[PDB]
């Protein structure tokens, strides 16, 4: 019961951490490779690089 | 005799219970500051009540 419980918490944690993973790809994908438009996606106020 | 298996429970509810505050301040405390409309409502014909 102890490991059943330790395993379903690691998978939830993982889950949370993918989703962080995919934010932060499209981050470098969009503010870093080029200039991007959406307003505080980049850091707030007007982006540049 | 069952051993921490209490703590664990304890320390879920008290994570889901911070994330939901976690989640209404960065959904809603965009601005740093506090405006107030103008008393007067001329709008060019735009009405805002
Ligand atoms: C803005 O719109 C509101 C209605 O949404 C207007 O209020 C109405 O005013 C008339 C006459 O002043 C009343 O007969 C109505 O009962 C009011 N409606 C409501 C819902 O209160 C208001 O006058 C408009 N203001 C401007 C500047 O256009």
């Amino acid at each position: 019961q102890s490991l059943q419980t330790y395993v379903t918490q690691q998978l939830i944690r993982a889950a949370e951490i993918r989703a962080s993973a995919n934010l932060a790809a499209t981050k470098m994908s969009e503010c870093v490779l080029g200039q991007s438009k959406r307003v505080d996606f980049c850091g707030k106020g007007y982006h540049l690089m | 005799q069952y051993g921490s298996f209490c703590t664990q429970l304890n320390r879920a509810l008290t994570g889901i219970a911070v994330e939901q505050d976690k989640n209404t301040q960065e959904v809603f405390a965009q601005v740093k500051q506090i405006y107030k409309t103008p008393p007067i409502k001329d709008f060019g014909g735009f009405n805002f009540s």
